């Protein structure tokens, strides 16, 4: 009896939200964490500017983001509003990124 | 004697001076013509001059006064001109255009 | 101290002759500066491409117009066609 | 301990909530389970790629700290751009 | 040769062509549209058909971005 | 069969050709306006680089070099024609 | 004294000797190292090596013995890192690689 | 009898007697060769002026194009190159 939305109304919401917004989706630790950590495999403890790692977040994310672009376009062509892996691979198949 | 600058030559705010020396700098060309600079010179304002207004068109819809990466975003990517000559570029906290696809929104 | 350079001044001039009542965030003037950097690079780089196909050593405003004229779609073409010959006239007249 | 670092876990922390976020910008409705163990692959894959070429710029300048210049030079030659750190 | 010399007259009049610059146009092409019809149909198989409509290109150019 | 729209030039069957050769099973009745638009828009740009290639030359003539040079551009890089 | 060319003072076969001349007018930088071509005509020469060792390894396949234009798709397109270095790269005369779908195929 | 023009020709028909001592190739397939290797050193050669620029400096030497081709070229291809290229300086500085 308590009142509810129907599922996907939270989405909605949150959608136009995010779209109104601007900031960085990710928390900033996890992701500098995880940049030394792929850095160190390649040489001996490289220091990162704090310029650096938003920069290389900036452009992660906008690529990142422009993938669900076209993944959940090709989604809605499979007459599936849900996404899906097979999307994700066929994706960047067309993109020649992992060609 | 009496020196005024390139740009106060052709009263175009940008740095027929500076450009014209950068153009020797990149290694580009043996010469650079005289009046090559100057020709470029123009083409960077007329551009940096329409990008500026859009973001200042868009700045008055927000109610802003102070235009901030937001209206950048906007102003390259509505208009689809500039939005191909920049389909290979991000801006920082640019966010992504308003939009939602018919079928992802309800049923009714 | 540490003489650094930009094009902050200069944009910032341009805006005053469009919308003179508006201000500039620091973070976005970055970015016409990088802007206004690449478009020099790209504008630059297929105009020197030109003249070397060409067996010329000169890089004139003639390369420039053929280069603005690829690198841009037809609308801001000729646009800028239009603003570039009036600035080299300008020049020309009392060069 | 005085110097360096274990390395591991660190891909946990793109939690799932942060996945749904990214997703949420791009916008969509519902979101499989499944994505969220591999975009957190193709999120490794793709800074993998960008981060080995800017470390390359260090190495060549000699320096042993990585900056903001190299990796908007190193985005540069993968096809992509951002501006707002003084390219 | 005569859809290219006709197009291109919309351009310019008077071009004349070297023959091998007609041949570099075709090869051209042919590769893009092949290589266009080869993504084009994976999406085809995405969507559980077996032959292509004209929706799959709109989606196959999108994705690749010069289009749209 | 007066002259007409060229791009008609391009056949029903040669197409179908075009498609085969990408791994195609079966082929739709309306796919041949559309691959007649994408060849026309494709076809249409790298021409105007070629041309005006041609122009800071000012020779009448478009050569194989300014078509390559202009394939160049949009990132369709093609071997075989020289430089 | 006795003329004797750079390429074989390095123990090579790319022209270090024509790579000199045409880099100081290739316009890249002010100067160039006496050691710039010789480090880059290796390069040219590991890359030639595999490219036409691959040409020639599809040759004896299709039993032919001139390099047909085409042996060369049929041997980029199958090192993924050489397919990747000519991802974007269209060839005349080139075809393409043989693949179909597993769906296209026959039930049985 | 004019116009002296440029090519590759002798240079890949020489060494292809490396893998294949007896196999011709192609008057055409001459052009592709000079049009690939033609291709692939303006990419090098283009990347080295900006690693120049991005330092400051007037001189193109090893180690710049040492890292060109390390960034040009993926996964182990570099590699040997780099240990083609290391071979290639040795020798000519042996003899200098």
């Amino acid at each position: 009896k308590p009142h509810r939305y129907r599922p996907g109304t939270v989405a909605l919401r949150e959608i136009r939200r995010y779209q109104k917004s601007t900031e960085l989706l990710i928390r900033k630790l996890p992701f500098q964490r995880l940049v030394r950590e792929i850095a160190q495999d390649f040489k001996t403890d490289l220091r990162f500017q704090s310029s650096a790692v938003m920069a290389l977040q900036e452009a992660s994310e906008a690529y990142l983001v422009a993938l669900f672009e076209d993944t959940n376009l090709c989604a809605i062509h499979a007459k599936r509003v849900t996404i899906m892996p097979k999307d994700i691979q066929l994706a960047r198949r067309i993109r020649g990124e992992r060609a | 004697a009496k020196a005024k600058t390139r740009s106060s030559r052709a009263g175009l705010q940008f740095p027929v001076g500076r450009v014209h020396r950068l153009l020797r700098k990149g290694n580009y060309a043996e010469r650079v013509g005289a009046g090559a600079p100057v020709y470029l010179a123009a083409v960077l304002e007329y551009l940096t001059a329409e990008i500026l207004e859009l973001a200042g068109n868009a700045a008055r819809d927000n109610k802003k006064t102070r235009i901030i990466p937001r209206h950048l975003q906007l102003a390259v990517r509505n208009d689809e001109e500039l939005n191909k000559l920049l389909g290979r570029v991000t801006i920082a906290q640019g966010g992504v255009l308003p939009n939602i696809q018919s079928v992802l929104l309800p049923k009714c | 101290k540490t003489r650094k350079e930009s094009y902050a001044i200069y944009v910032y001039k341009v805006l005053k002759q469009v919308h003179p009542d508006t201000g500039i965030s620091s973070k976005a003037m970055s970015i016409m500066n990088s802007f206004v950097n690449d478009v020099f690079e790209r504008i630059a780089g297929e105009a020197s491409r030109l003249a070397h196909y060409n067996k010329r050593s000169t890089i004139t405003s003639r390369e420039i117009q053929t280069a603005v004229r690829l690198l841009l779609p037809g609308e801001l073409a000729k646009h800028a066609v239009s603003e570039g010959t009036k600035a080299v006239t300008k020049y020309t007249s009392a060069k | 301990k005085r110097h360096r670092k274990v390395l591991r876990d660190n891909i946990q922390g793109i939690t799932k909530p942060a996945i749904r976020r990214l997703a949420r910008r791009g916008g969509v409705k519902r979101i499989s389970g499944l994505i969220y163990e591999e975009t957190r692959g193709v999120l490794k894959v793709f800074l993998e790629n960008v981060i080995r070429d800017a470390v390359t710029y260090t190495e060549h300048a000699k320096r042993k700290t990585v900056t903001a210049m190299d990796v908007v030079y190193a985005l540069k030659r993968q096809g992509r751009t951002l501006y707002g750190f003084g390219g």
